[PDB]
This record gives structure tokens, C-alpha cells and sequence, in this order.
């Protein structure tokens, strides 16, 4: 009878804002190549278009990427950027 | 000439 205004906790199912996506790109550049290697594979998991290219190049498109991948990128970068300084 | 929110690693 009335929408409950659902507030979900769907990591891999939430639409990410342009602001979030923007931060994602920043957070990825905040990662060194050593750690970038994982985020590359995270994308490749869904994106065979990246695999189509050379893994030297990261291929990300924050628009056609799904929350499943986008959030997983975030989840990784954010785990690395938690930092002993932000969290002592 | 502006690209959408994408990012390359290394070269282009």
C-alpha cells in the first residue's frame, strides 16, 4: 500500500554514484602496481575485453560495468586504503 | 574531447 523505502545492503547490487565511481578511479590510482594487479583481475573476471588487450593496461569503464565488479574493485581498494593512520 | 569515466594503466 505504501513503498517502505528500502534501504539495502546489496554490495554487488547497489547502483554506484558518479561520485563513487570517481573515487574508485582515484583509489585505484592510489594503489601501487603490485596491488593494481589484483584489481585488474577483478575486472577481467567480468570483462573479457580487458583480457582482449594486454594486462599491462587496465581497462575500466565505470558506466557499463556492473555493481558486482564495481563494488568488488571498491572493496579491494578500500581494504588497502584503510591505512594505519586512518585507523590506528 | 573528453572521455567518460575510464582509466588506463600505463599506456593508451
Amino acid at each position: 500500500a505504501s513503498a517502505s523505502y528500502d534501504s539495502e545492503e546489496e554490495e554487488e547490487g547497489l547502483p554506484m554514484s558518479y561520485d563513487e565511481k570517481r573515487q574508485l578511479s582515484l583509489d585505484i590510482n592510489r594503489l601501487p602496481g603490485e596491488k593494481l594487479g589484483r584489481v585488474v583481475h577483478i575486472i577481467q573476471s567480468r570483462e573479457p575485453s580487458l583480457r582482449d588487450s594486454n594486462p599491462d593496461e587496465i581497462e575500466i569503464d565505470f558506466e557499463t560495468l556492473k555493481p558486482t565488479t564495481l563494488r568488488e574493485l571498491e572493496r579491494y581498494v578500500k581494504s588497502c586504503l584503510q591505512k594505519k593512520q586512518r585507523k590506528p | 574531447k573528453v572521455a567518460p569515466l575510464k582509466i588506463k594503466l600505463g599506456g593508451f
